[PDB]
This record gives C-alpha cells, structure tokens and sequence, in this order.
C-alpha cells in the first residue's frame, strides 16, 4: 500500500478494506497476509448432495475485544481465541439454522497505542490449535502471521480460507480457526507512549456456505 | 537488505551480497513423499491392535516429521511379526470381525509378514492435531487381529501434507550438545 | 549359470483375500450351454434400486392413520442399522461394507377405500436439534407434502448430507443419536381415512454407493 | 473380472485354468433398474 | 514418488496395489519460498 | 538515495556501500561527497619501475573510533586524525612488507543520536593539514566535507583520491590525509534527545597500491 | 566395471544401487606410462 503528498512525519500505506456493507480504512498497512492458498477447495461436494447455497449478507464486518497489552505481560504471554466462538447477527443466525456449514476468515487486529511504544506483538491464525508448549512459541512463524510493532504499523491483516478433514464442519463442535496473539518483545513505554494499548479485531467470515436446513420453533 | 519485517513476506538473501556464489542443492533427502516412505516400529500391547500413524514415536523421525504438518494423506504398507492368523479389517468396520477369516486374512510365514493396504478413511484427509486433545474414532487405517502379534511396523506410501506444524529437537544443557558420533576403532 | 533370484521375506503368505489363482489340474472341461437365462443381475446395488423392500413399525410394512388432523405417523434413525429398516433389502445387503454415500428412496402407498382422503407430509431432519413432532417445525427443513387421488404411490429421496464424502452402514455404541439425522413422517389431515393403511417400502437411490466389504458376523 | 488383478497372463492356457462355456442359440435387473421412472408424473409450478 | 526404486513396473495392477483418488473441480510452499524478495531494498555503492 | 512505501514518521533516503566482504547500509544517507576528482591519476608511473603491484583483499572495512560528541564541547571544538594511523588487518600488513605504497580513501563516519538532539558537525578530510588557526576553522568546508545534523542525517559519507607530491608514498612518515570532525552548533539536548553522541567511523583504504617488497623475519 | 558379469541390468535403479557423483570445473599414470622413451639415444651399427 502507499500514499501520497510526499513523505511527512506522519504515517501512510493507506488501505481499505470491505465486506458487505461495512469498510475499514488504515493509513498505516503493512500489507495483508494470505493464508495457505489464493482460493478455497470446491465449495459444492458430493458430501452435501448439492443441497448447499452461500450467504452474501453473512460476509461482512463484526468486532470483537481480545486484551489490553501492558508492560508487565513478557515474551510467549498468549492470548488465544477460536473463531466463530459466541457469533451474533446475521452470521450466528446461521449456526442456529443449518446442520453443516463453512467458510474462511478475513481478520484484521488492531493494536491501537501510539509511536512512541517500542514492544512488539506476533499476530497468527491456526489449524486445530490444541495447546502450544513455550519451546514451540518460537515456531509460530509457521502459520500465517504477521507483526504489529509501534515503531512501523498499528494495524495486522490476514485473510485465511477454510479448512478441515471435512468439505464442511458443524462449527457447534469443531472450528479449525484459532487466532492468537502472543508478545515477543515486551511492551515499552518510555517517556511519551501510550500506557498500555487496548487490542480489537475486526472479522468478516468469508465465503459463507450452508447445507443442511434444521427445524425451528422460533 | 532492509525490509519492512512487519510484513511477513518472506525474504531469503545470498551470499552474493557480499560477493559470494550461492551453489546447488539436492534436497531429494529432505522430500516429504520419501522420508516418511519408511518403516516405524508401533508399540502393540494386546493380540489386536487398530493402525493408527500417531503411533509412531514424537521423537522417531517419521513420528515426528509427520507431526510437523497438520493434515496428511497416504496409504499404508504394514510388517507384522505373529502368529497364527493374521486378519486385517477397515476403517468402521464391527471390531467382532477380527475374528473373521473372510476379510484379508494372511496365514503364517514367518518371520514377518508384509502387505500393502489402501488409505481406508472417510475424509478427504486426515489430522495430526484436533480442535472439536483427543482424536476422532474414524482417523485410522482399520485393524489388525492375530493369535500373537509379537512386532509391528507401518510404514506410509504416497504421503500429502497439509500445513506446517513445528518441530523441536533437543534443549541443550551446555552452549552446544555434543555428543558420541560413529567413528573408526581407535587402534 | 541360472537365473539368481531374491526370495523376499514377508512375501507369499497365503491371504484369503489375493488377487492371484492357484495352479489348475483337470483341464479340458466343457460346461453346459447357459445361454440366455432369465433374472441374471450382474451387480446387487441394480436390484436395490428396482425392487423396493417394506420398512418395519412393530412388525407391520404400513403405517395407520390414529385419528384426523396433525399427527406424527413415524419418525426414524437415517442408519442402515435402524429398527424400521432391518427386514429391509437395502440393509440386509449394507451390513456387509463399512461405509456408504447416496441417497435412498422411500415409497408410500396409500391402501385407503375410494372414499378416504388424507394428505400428508414428509421431512429429512438434520441432526443438530431434535426431530420436531409437529409439521409446524418440521416445515423448516427439506420436506415435501401431497395429497392422496388416482396415483396411490408417492416416492421421494433422502439426500446425503454429512460432513465426511462418505459414512457408517454401521452404528457405533458411542452414538447416541443417529449420526446422520432422521426423517419423519406426517399426516396433516384426513376425512373418513383413519384406520386406513399407507405402506412404505424402501429402494437405492441412483447416486448410492455401497463400499469397503467387510464379514463381520457370527460365522 | 472378479477379485484378481495380475497384469500379466496365466501361465497355464485358459483351457486349464478354467471351465470352457458353449453356446446355444449383457444382463437383466441391470436393464430393469435403468428403465426406472424419474419423471414428476404432475405438471410442475415454480 | 518416494522411497522406490524398482525399474520394472509392479506385476500388480495399480487398482489393486493403491487406492485410486478422485478429483472434483503443484503446491503451495514451494510457491511462497521462491516469491522470497532477495534484492537489496537500497541504492548500492561500488 | 531514495526510500519507498510512501512518506511516513522514519527515515529513508537508504545506502548500501560495500568494500570487500563488508557492506554498510545506512537508512539516512545524505549522499557521498566526492573528493577532489572521480579517479586517481595514473597508478603505475616511472617511479616504480614497473614492480608495482595492487591489492584487492586490503580494500574492505575496518572500524576507528572517535571521541563522544557532549553539550560541553561547543564551537569550533574539533577531533583530528592521520590516516592510516595505527592499521591492523591485511592492510596494516602491507604497510610492514612493502617500503612504497599509496590508496585513496572511503570514509563513512557515523554519529548515531536521535532526531530530538539540536547541534551539528562537520566532517571533513584534509590534505597535509598541519594545525588550523583559530579563525581558518571558518574556511573548513573548502575540503572534502558534509555535515551531520541530527533532524536530517546519522552518517556523512566521503570518498577520496590519493594525493601528495609524489606518485607513491612511505606510509611510515609522510600520509596526505587528515580526518577531521568539528562542532559547529553545540549538541542541544532538549526533553527526548539522547544524552551524548558515540561517533565512529567505518573507512576503507581504496585503490591500494604496493611495491619495493622489503627483507623479512617473521 | 569391477568384478562384474552379470549380462541384464539391475532389477534396482542405479539411484538407489550407488551413489551419484557430482562434476565440477582417463587419467594419469597410464598416460605417464605410455610416455616412456623406447628407443636407443646413440647411433646403431649392423
């Protein structure tokens, strides 16, 4: 990404993404990491008879708080998420209505602070994530990642497909995806930074298919 | 060479940057079809046992190299050291058909017994790892049944993975590990 | 010299199961002509799909109209080890493959007098939730409803929708539920139709594939 | 045909190895499932 | 593929000694090392 | 020299120089002043009869240190130094094999603070100086010069040609050039600057020239 | 080459039989033999 007037003193690799109705402008990108393919598998099985139709309206933007990143948490502090976990609105209706389901991710995490914070966070989505021991914090690299570090960037994007041993899952028991966040160096906060810095994620699920409609009461 | 490390793209440099002359490689050793085309001894416990990869060692070469990768595909070739007969049976099938003699069944001739079985599973593909730990009944190769099954070994033909996982080697106690190496007799 | 050969160790066990075959011994033998028979079939899976076989309610083939208005007439495991299916063809040839894919077809025909009318509903439930016991809630997945007239059958096919390409003939003891949902079946309305029969029976659906033989039995 | 899969043929003659068939003078339930009706029979909405 | 090394072909046929794939419808990593930058980013001298 | 991504808060302006199997990147380059000419007069002249001989391993790297730049040290305080002065390495052995030799120079000379610091040097190099007066540290910048200022740049790079009255030389008492560095704004210190600047130098003996190869011990 | 007669070729490929060698950039002795002076160096009589 980049931007224009000539240099300055502030920041620029603007970048704005979209899905559905909803936008999310960045004048500090660092680029967008793309997970472990371009394009997702077939998305229409013979596991699903064909009887399996997309939602548009489920792929757009919902935000949800992960921590706040303080001086005190070190290197390997960890905090991990599985997605969808609790989902609302138009995209939870789904998982209330249809047996099987599927569809990949497009996270965008960002660690708010300011310039002056030196410390630097890792940003990363895995595959059937069960437990990290602290040797293995040092591999992490080997999943689609991306660092947020207050000298450069505020801002980490990663889009990631669907994955799975099946063509479609029953996200009610078993997700692949698994975003985690974890510290590398200490957050510093010399004389001018920010205190401590408030971490959010902006999610859109993407590529949203569904098979299998359930019966209903309500 | 500078980079903005943020990004995460990769970034390999050589040594021609400081006037060196980066080679050639032959890295058919390091191939994941072929490594992992090798036996694997299983620790069996009963008479009968269900095949299954995770089996292998963490630490063997083969156990390890496939827990480096999350999802993986192959079919089987087995080496079974027992007695009597030997039935095998696949994936899903009532375990009261190891008992059976119509399914592929194999009579003894010692000392070993080898065959090649076909990847048996109902998924495209199978896990190394599982979050829905502990793994699902279905990620096997079938099961095998013998009077006596004094050894096995599996080995994985035609191996796909998916999806690096890490690999660890050992923690050293001093700044290297060292450590005896096969030499000449001192004479 | 001769030819030098590798015996290979862990070759040449005998195997119930080899593609190979043996040596022969009397030879020249010359088989009645049987040109021509009736009822060869050369695949099982073709007669599965032909002749449908009768589903099972306590001993009975048909299911009876209790009373008008919103009943639920049955509601049955979508496993080929189901209760219902067990004098059923199609399960009696399933028990002997792991697994399958494919759709099944269930056929009902009303035996009902001239003078009897109903109307009827029937739905593939998913698992997920519980199979609903009123069309109401059934109403919301895969079904199709019809009235009873001229033609006494109605067929209609049970999708393969599952998470895995292919699933269990058999039922594992850990399963509580029917791993693959179940299908019930309704009667929305009557008149002077109670007491009166709708029999159904069963058939392979094109798409259905019976695969990985297995002999796991008493002998 | 059945369970048997060697790419290379018998050793023996096939007048050995197996029964020889005469004639005097394609299968069936697999003609009969194929002439199956998949139709509507009704005259379809929508 | 792997670990083989037979020049002649396998007396049985690949029906039998494998399972067969199916499709519907090269990878990955070996694509990613190679979009590997490898430059220098600057402005060299001498 | 140029950057990308846009304009930003940073530096860019980025320089890789390489001698030998050393390189030196530096991202807030300035450009290189060039010395009194872009190529050194002929090499090979009557002088040596011919004997001399030139050698690519001497021209790399070495690092020399300076002297700590402090608010104390206002106008006109200065740092001198003969090249070669005390040479270690290849080069240095040249010095005791060969009894004539000669070599230009390549002088990177890097005060690294922060852009918060006030103040400016100057760094130049000089042929056969012989102790400025007072006044004469005005008319410095008629040598080979560039400044170092804080807001702008971290390093002053300079290239230079060999000189002197004589084709070759005797290192061993008589070198042309001088490296000078001298205050010219005193070092402000302001709220965020950095206490006091380390300054060093990265050099390279370039073009280096030897003959009349002398009896040895050792 | 050696103390080999075999007349048909391994059944193994010779990637798995040896070891390959690399090149980078007949031989010597026997050349050095054959450069041998034979003849007399003087001046032959009868």
């Amino acid at each position: 990404d980049k931007k224009t007037e000539e240099t300055t003193l502030l920041e620029d690799r603007i970048l704005t993404t979209r899905n559905g109705h909803t936008t999310s402008t960045t004048q500090s990108s660092v680029g967008v990491t793309f997970g472990y393919a371009t394009a997702e598998d077939s998305t229409s099985g013979p596991n699903t008879s064909a009887l399996e139709t997309r939602v548009h309206q489920a792929e757009r933007f919902f935000k949800m708080a992960l921590f706040d990143w303080v001086p005190s948490q070190n290197f390997g502090h960890m905090h991990k998420v599985v997605l969808p976990h609790e989902p609302k609105g138009v995209y939870g209706g789904l998982v209330k209505s249809y047996a099987y389901m599927r569809n990949g991710w497009d996270v965008e995490v960002t660690a708010v602070g300011n310039q002056f914070n030196g410390g630097c966070l890792l940003v990363a989505l895995v595959p059937e994530m069960g437990d990290i021991s602290d040797r293995e914090k040092y591999q992490l690299t080997l999943y689609p990642h991306q660092f947020i570090n207050p000298r450069t960037n505020m801002t980490a994007h990663i889009t990631v497909p669907y994955v799975g041993v099946n063509r479609y899952d029953q996200y009610k028991q078993h997700r692949p995806w698994t975003l985690v966040v974890m510290v590398v160096a200490p957050l510093t906060t010399n004389t001018a930074g920010a205190q401590q810095i408030k971490v959010y994620a902006n999610i859109a699920p993407t590529n949203v298919h569904v098979a299998g409609e359930l019966p209903s009461k309500e | 060479t500078t980079t903005t490390g943020e990004s995460a793209d990769p970034v390999t440099t050589t040594v021609e940057n400081y006037g060196g002359e980066t080679q050639v490689q032959r890295r058919h050793h390091t191939d994941v079809a072929f490594v992992l085309d090798r036996f694997v001894k299983v620790t069996v416990s009963d008479n009968q046992h269900t095949l299954d990869v995770m089996q292998a060692h963490k630490d063997n070469i083969v156990g390890a190299l496939l827990r480096a990768a999350t999802y993986y595909f192959s079919d089987l070739e087995i080496a079974v050291t027992h007695t009597g007969k030997l039935t095998w049976v696949p994936n899903g099938a009532p375990v009261s058909a190891l008992n059976n003699t119509t399914n592929p069944t194999a009579y003894h001739k010692g000392p070993v017994t080898r065959l090649a079985l076909p990847y048996t599973a109902p998924h495209r593909v199978l896990a190394t790892a599982y979050t829905g730990a502990h793994l699902p009944t279905s990620f096997n190769f079938g099961a095998v049944k013998a009077e006596t099954i004094t050894e096995l070994l599996v080995r994985m033909k035609r191996a796909e993975l998916y999806c690096p996982r890490p690999i660890l080697p050992i923690q050293p106690t001093g700044d290297r590990h060292k450590q005896p190496l096969v030499a000449p007799a001192k004479q | 010299g001769i030819f030098p050969v590798a015996c290979s160790d862990g070759y040449g066990n005998m195997v119930t199961t080899d593609p190979k075959t043996a040596d022969p011994a009397y030879g020249k033998v010359y088989n009645p002509p049987r040109t021509a028979l009736p009822g060869r079939f050369t695949n099982y899976l073709d007669v599965a799909e032909a002749c449908p076989t009768f589903l099972m309610f306590e001993n009975v083939p048909y299911v009876s109209t209790r009373t008008d208005g919103q009943r639920l007439l049955a509601k049955f495991d979508v496993s080929l080890a189901a209760k219902h299916m067990s004098n059923t063809y199609l399960a009696g040839l399933a028990q002997y493959y792991t697994q399958y894919t494919g759709t099944i077809n269930l056929h009902f025909m009303f035996t009902g007098p001239t003078d009897a009318k109903a109307r009827y509903m029937v739905a593939y439930v998913p698992p997920g939730m519980d199979a609903p016991d009123n069309p109401e809630e059934a109403a919301h997945c895969i079904h199709a409803e019809w009235d009873t007239g001229l033609n006494s059958k109605f067929t209609f096919s049970i999708p393969y929708i599952s998470a895995a390409d292919y699933t269990y003939t058999a039922s594992h003891e850990a399963e509580t539920t029917c791993v693959q949902g179940w299908v019930c079946v309704y009667q929305i309305t009557h008149g002077k139709a109670d007491a009166d029969a709708l029999v159904v029976s069963a058939s392979a659906g094109k798409d259905f594939e019976l695969r990985l033989p297995v002999d796991a039995r008493q002998q | 045909s059945g369970n048997t899969g060697s790419i290379i043929n018998n050793y023996y003659m096939q007048q050995y190895q197996n029964s020889m068939d005469t004639q005097l003078g394609n299968d069936w339930f697999s003609k009969l499932a194929s002439s199956a009706f998949s139709g509507l029979f009704g005259a379809l909405l929508a």
